[PDB]
């Protein structure tokens, strides 16, 4: 029928516009994330951007803090995001009220994944538009990273990228795993990853960075953290040093 | 659901209750006629399908209570609905008020349903059209009524509906008085044949009549009561 | 500025005639000062009073009235 | 038909008009009624039906468009009547509230205005009460009644949710023929009987068949005897004594 | 055909329902919010349409619990919806914690409802721009609430038709105080760039509404500005346009 | 219907057409004049008959002994609205032993709108009210639109030529806010007023409906011959 593309229902060539449009809306903030695994950590690092100065540059966020050892990154319109950032808030409670244990990231990755397929199954849901990378470090399964994205779909990385020109970080990160012939980078301090992270961003955008310029997570064990623009900065100076 | 099976048309009508209408020309054929102590109603069946099993099959005039008959032209399927309200009904008014319903009651009770079907959302009207007849207990004159999918109902002297209902009726204005019914249970009923056979042609095979008399008697007369029946109005 | 053109009384005044119309367009007001004379040629005059233009208020407008209303 | 109209898909939309078109469809569904004239007076009120025939089969006696709500209270239903079956019962139900709350008889204008509340639910779910319709009544009550506190009251109830008074009314296919002629004819001076004749007059105009006693329909509501439904053999006469006034012209 | 409904995208990340209800709030009158050391000060063009008014008897800034001031741009009776509905969420917060509702998490409730109204066919987006703000416990905050369920922090925001003369304006100010100023001293900086904000509005007349939550003058509750002070402001930037 | 169909779309000019459509509502509407000094508000409302054997239909609704609302346009939804407002103001007499407060009110209406707005199978309503009443802050008469809009004025009009009441009162606007003490003259006052807004409908005594309320009098409605001594 003329209508196939409002709601939620499939084409004669057996498909889903609507879900298709849905990835054509996580690239408008244009934000790029980068996502490493190490040996006993995991770090992610995020653009951040004002487009003005009449911000306040402390605010402009992309990395959520869903659980006290899962954080979440976030690409695609920040509405979407803030929906997305009070699920999983809610999903976490309530995995560690009726199990007794806080909840494994698998387990949050596939929980917001059925949200997700729920939203484009009926048809008066319309779906997220945002790409979520959860970054973890679990004791049963070690640093991981889960992506999920609006259809429902989710898979595991040993590392990954997001955003529109994430291609070049794909080529980045291919490398560097060809040459070093295993799944994880063998280092045994978070700061060194950082490093590297940014390192092949520098590479991969062509762009340099400021402490204002960048936003990082780091996932240790037992916690996750945010660090601050002075602490930035001084992984950037010893940048240079390497 | 609650959205509207039905919208008001600027004509002063509503759409569905129009095509209700066409859908009870389409259907099969009913005619009514009450003498002076029995109501007779004549059905028209399609019997010309052949290796149809009629014993077990329910002809189209149904008992609703012991003394009142409803028969229907319309939408085969729908008016089963219709009649199972109507035997419950008939148990609440004895349940409830106690001496069985009388015949202007239940015919006011089957218009309201009707009549729901229409002005609810969710909901189309039925395209079916009854002749309901019968007796009031501790009386003996016979009432026929015609309730109609509009969900208005009517008394009527004879009446007539389903295919072709105009030609019987035309014919009913001239072989039927208002003044005087055909005294005779036996000529009654063979006014009615003869008036079947105008447009149900093709031998006394298709042709059913029930017959009812006050105090309860509802009886349906088989193929060879009729067969003999139509052979005298052919004879003369 | 068409009333200059034809002769009128000298009991006109032009502020009565703003005040009374609301919304007009210079085309509707052109409308006015024409059909007062209408008025005046149909009682017989050589003169047009300033009740005339009040006339062709309503006869002339953009609408033919407000409607029937059955309850509004 | 396929009259040009921008909205028929919502119940209740706007309309460049400025007013509901539904409503106003409903109001052109009066036009096809069987004309229902009735006559207020400071005497009582009057209520007259033709009652439509449509076959010499039918019979016409066993039908009527006088519907009692209660014993000084009556109503003349024109329109839609399948509609006005479940108004009626709606409005009996009301007055018996009152008896039952107040021992007392209800206003005219009360229960009418009650009904008015009624033909206003059409709608898919709005306002903080549930729409129990989901299309307009296409049906006018003429309300006609006796009060001790205003007298006789005659009051024209509308599908729309508005009641307007009237000192008579006329409505049906025939009402403006009628009602041309309660504007010159009537007047404040009238008692009973000449009323009633009245009735058969402008019934006789707006008549499609005949005038007699078997597709006529006389009612009254009086204050010290109620409501009555005039029997057939009461309006024969009546009819024969307009019959001896119309050729004495 | 994809401009019918909210739960529709559209090959081009749009959704145009939601872009559609920014140019109602375009429609709306001047709203400032000067983010102070000491607080916050709201300030709203009220014009007068007919001299048949009565004078300072409209309020178009409304309190909600006592500490955070909401002044709304665009639709003023669909914002009213949003205020009620901000009001019911900051008490319920209040009953189930016996403190007055931090300002972030005002804002991550609003954000909430309003990101709500394009998830569902059933309803409409909200066509108002929100400032709201004020001063808890952890300090003074201002944000500003788009029609797409998007906010931000800042440290000077507007909305309306003149918000482009204020948005230059209050670039200067923090370029003039780059430390910031005071709550007392933004009293007659608010009038100043409201009456600098009406030159575009230039047909009509208007009367000038102040308001203020800050720590040292009002002790942290929501106040207006009256009196020998209001008008001493109005007179502040009466002589400046002259 | 483009853009102009449904109370749940916009509309590339910001706007929604449904708005402006249930405002026609008031445009076909009959005029009605409200104007208030200090210690009397005043309703001056023009009934008007379908016909010669009809009577008049009432534009007046006593909602409390110091409160009234007086409507323009459709019936059926001024009357769901007339309720309501009846509904609070005995709420507010009973929980709170209070009056219910005009101002207050104003702000329950405006949301009973816009949540009408709000659903797909809503509608606005088609019925703008000018509500006086009399309280402990003084005179209060409120305008409001099928907007959901509530505004407070000395003087204002509704109907069809609105535009010539305004006009009057413009002029006359410190004649009446002087005059306080004498309702008497802000009666009159009004009866001239609603003049201007005549289409040669002349001022018969059962024509006109004048309610009042003031410091020291109950809500009152004058019809029939209480209101020749103003005519």
């Amino acid at each position: 029928a003329g209508y196939d593309r409002h709601i939620t229902i499939f084409s004669p060539e057996g498909r889903l516009y609507q879900v298709e449009y849905a990835f054509k809306a996580t690239n408008q903030t244009n934000i790029n994330s980068l996502a490493v695994r190490g040996k006993d950590c995991t770090v992610v690092i995020s653009q951040k951007k004002v487009p003005d100065k009449l911000l306040d540059p402390t605010t402009v966020s992309y990395i959520f803090c869903i659980s006290r050892t899962i954080g979440m990154v976030v690409n695609g319109p920040i509405p979407d995001a803030r929906n997305a950032a009070l699920r999983a808030k809610a999903e976490a409670a309530e995995f560690r009220y009726k199990y007794g244990y806080d909840m494994p990231c698998d387990v949050l990755a596939k929980r917001m994944a059925n949200l997700s397929q729920i939203y484009t199954q009926r048809a008066y849901m319309r779906p997220l538009g945002v790409i979520l990378t959860f970054v973890s470090v679990d004791e049963e399964l070690g640093p991981s990273i889960y992506k999920t994205d609006p259809a429902g779909y989710y898979v595991g990385y040993k590392a990954t990228a997001t955003g529109p020109k994430q291609q070049e970080i794909t080529t980045n990160l291919e490398n560097h795993f060809k040459k070093s012939k295993i799944d994880h980078i063998n280092e045994e301090s978070w700061e060194k990853v950082v490093e590297f992270a940014i390192t092949h961003m520098i590479d991969a955008l062509g762009t340099e960075f400021s402490k204002n310029d960048l936003e990082v997570g780091v996932a240790t064990k037992d916690k996750f953290f945010t660090l601050s623009a002075e602490n930035i900065e001084e992984r950037l100076v010893a940048i240079a040093e390497q | 659901y609650d959205r509207a099976l039905s919208i008001f048309s600027p004509d002063g009508h509503i759409f569905q209750v129009e095509y209700a209408l066409e859908a009870v020309k389409r259907g099969t054929c009913a005619v009514g006629v009450k003498g002076k102590n029995c109501v007779v109603l004549g059905c028209e069946r399609r019997s010309t399908l052949k290796l149809q099993d009629t014993r077990i099959t329910p002809s189209k005039v149904s008992k609703i209570d012991s003394h009142v008959v409803l028969s229907f032209s319309g939408l085969n399927a729908d008016s089963r609905i219709l009649i199972e309200k109507a035997r419950v009904e008939a148990q609440s008014h004895r349940l409830t008020l106690e001496d069985p319903v009388t015949v202007e009651y239940l015919t006011r009770y089957v218009a309201g349903v009707q009549q729901r079907y229409t002005q609810s959302g969710g909901v189309r009207p039925f395209g079916v059209s009854t002749l309901i007849a019968g007796f009031d207990p501790r009386d003996d004159e016979p009432k026929l009524y015609q309730t109609e999918p509009s969900g208005i109902y009517s008394s009527w002297s004879a009446q007539t509906i389903g295919r072709n209902s105009k030609t019987v009726r035309e014919f009913l204005e001239k072989n039927y008085d208002r003044k005087e019914p055909p005294a005779t249970v036996e000529e009654c009923v063979k006014l009615t044949v003869r008036s079947l056979l105008e447009v149900v042609q093709t031998g006394a095979k298709n042709i059913e009549i029930t017959v009812v008399k006050p105090d309860s008697d509802i009886v349906a007369l088989s193929s060879e009561e009729i067969n003999q029946y139509v052979t005298q109005i052919e004879q003369e | 500025i068409h009333s200059r053109k034809m002769t009128t009384d000298d009991d006109i005044n032009w502020q009565e005639l703003a005040r009374s119309t609301d919304e007009f367009n210079g085309a509707q007001l052109k409308a006015v000062t024409v059909e007062a004379g209408m008025i005046a040629l149909r009682n017989g005059q050589s003169s047009v009073k300033h009740e005339d233009f009040v006339e062709g208020i309503s006869e002339v407008q953009a609408r033919k009235s407000k409607s029937v209303s059955f309850y509004a | 038909f396929l009259t040009r109209s921008e909205y028929d898909r919502g119940v209740s939309t706007f309309s460049p008009e400025g007013r509901l078109f539904q409503v106003e469809y409903s109001l052109e569904a009066i036009k096809l009624g069987s004309t229902a004239i009735g006559i207020a007076t400071k005497e009582g009120v009057v209520l007259g039906v033709e009652k439509r025939a449509t076959s010499p089969l039918l019979e016409s006696d066993s039908i009527e468009k006088i519907v009692e709500i209660d014993r000084h209270i009556g109503c003349a239903m024109s329109g839609l009547t399948a509609d006005a079956r479940s108004m009626i019962e709606h409005a009996r139900t009301a007055a018996v509230t009152h008896n039952l709350y107040y021992d007392e008889d209800i206003n005219v204008e009360s229960l009418t205005q009650s009904v008015c509340d009624l033909a206003l639910r059409f709608g898919e779910g709005a306002s903080g009460e549930e729409r129990l319709m989901s299309r307009p009544f296409g049906v006018a009550l003429l309300i006609a009644g006796h009060d001790a506190d205003d007298g006789y009251q005659l009051f024209h109830a509308e599908p729309s949710g508005t009641f307007y008074r009237y000192n008579a009314k006329a409505i049906g296919s025939g009402s403006e023929g009628a009602q041309a002629e309660l504007l010159n004819e009537w007047h404040s001076s009238l008692t009973l009987k000449e009323a009633e004749l009245l009735v058969l007059k402008i019934l006789k105009q707006v008549m499609e068949e005949k005038l007699d006693e078997n597709n006529a329909q006389l009612s009254c509501i009086t204050k010290q005897d109620g409501f009555k439904i005039y029997d057939n053999e009461k309006t024969a006469e009546l009819i024969k004594e307009l019959k001896e006034k119309e050729a004495a012209e | 055909g994809y401009d019918l409904s909210n739960s529709v995208f559209s090959p081009d990340g749009r959704n145009f329902q939601v872009e559609y209800a920014v140019k109602a709030v375009e429609n709306g009158t001047t709203s400032i919010g000067i983010k102070c050391n000491d607080g916050v000060v709201f300030a709203v063009e009220k014009l007068i349409t007919s001299k048949l008014l009565v004078p300072q008897k409209n309020v178009k800034i409304q309190v909600v619990d006592r500490h955070i001031g909401c002044v709304y741009s665009g639709l003023i009776p669909d914002g009213r919806h949003l205020v009620n509905r901000g009001r019911e969420e900051a008490a319920s917060f209040k009953k189930l914690y016996k403190t007055p509702i931090p300002i972030p998490a005002f804002a991550d409730r609003l954000g909430q409802y309003v990101q709500a109204h394009t998830l569902y066919n059933s309803v409409r987006p909200f066509g108002v721009s929100t400032i709201f703000g004020g001063v808890d416990k952890n300090g003074a905050h201002l944000y500003m609430l788009e029609p797409s369920g998007s906010y931000w922090g800042y440290k000077g925001a507007a909305t309306g038709k003149g918000r482009q003369s204020a948005k230059a304006e209050l670039e200067k100010l923090v370029d003039h105080h780059p430390e910031g100023l005071s709550a007392r001293e933004a009293v007659k900086q608010a009038a100043k760039i409201i009456y600098l904000a009406h030159e575009d509005n230039k047909e009509k007349d208007f009367e000038l509404e102040i308001s203020w939550c800050s720590l040292s003058e009002t002790n942290g509750l929501h106040k207006f500005v009256k009196g020998d002070l209001l008008q001493e402001a109005i007179d502040f930037a009466q002589k400046e346009i002259n | 219907n483009n853009y102009d169909g449904d109370t749940v779309t916009f509309s590339p000019t910001g706007r929604l057409f449904q708005v402006e459509y249930a405002l026609e509502a008031i445009k076909q509407g009959s005029v009605t004049v409200g104007l208030r000094s200090n210690t009397h508000a005043v309703l001056v409302a023009l009934k008007r008959n379908a016909d010669e054997l009809s009577s008049y239909q009432k534009k007046i609704i006593k909602c409390d002994e110091h409160m009234g609302l007086s409507l323009a346009g459709l019936a059926p939804d001024a009357r769901v609205l007339s309720n309501y407002l009846r509904q609070q103001c005995n709420y507010s007499s009973l929980v709170f032993n209070r009056k219910l407060a005009v101002e207050r009110a104003g702000h329950l209406l405006c949301d009973k709108a816009q949540k009408n707005t709000q659903s797909y199978g809503g509608r606005p309503y088609g019925v703008g009210l000018l509500i006086i009443g009399y309280d402990k802050s003084g005179a209060h008469l409120l305008e409001f639109q099928p907007s959901g809009n509530v505004t407070e004025l000395y003087g204002t009009a509704i109907g069809a030529r609105s535009q010539g009441a305004k006009t009057y009162l413009e002029r006359t606007l410190d004649t009446f806010i002087k005059i306080d003490g004498n309702p008497d003259e802000l009666i009159k006052a009004g009866v001239e007023a609603i003049s201007q807004s005549l289409r040669d409908e002349s001022l018969t005594v059962d024509n006109l409906s004048i309610a009042i309320v003031g410091k020291d009098t109950p809500f009152t409605i004058y019809d029939g011959e209480a209101v020749a001594k103003y005519i």
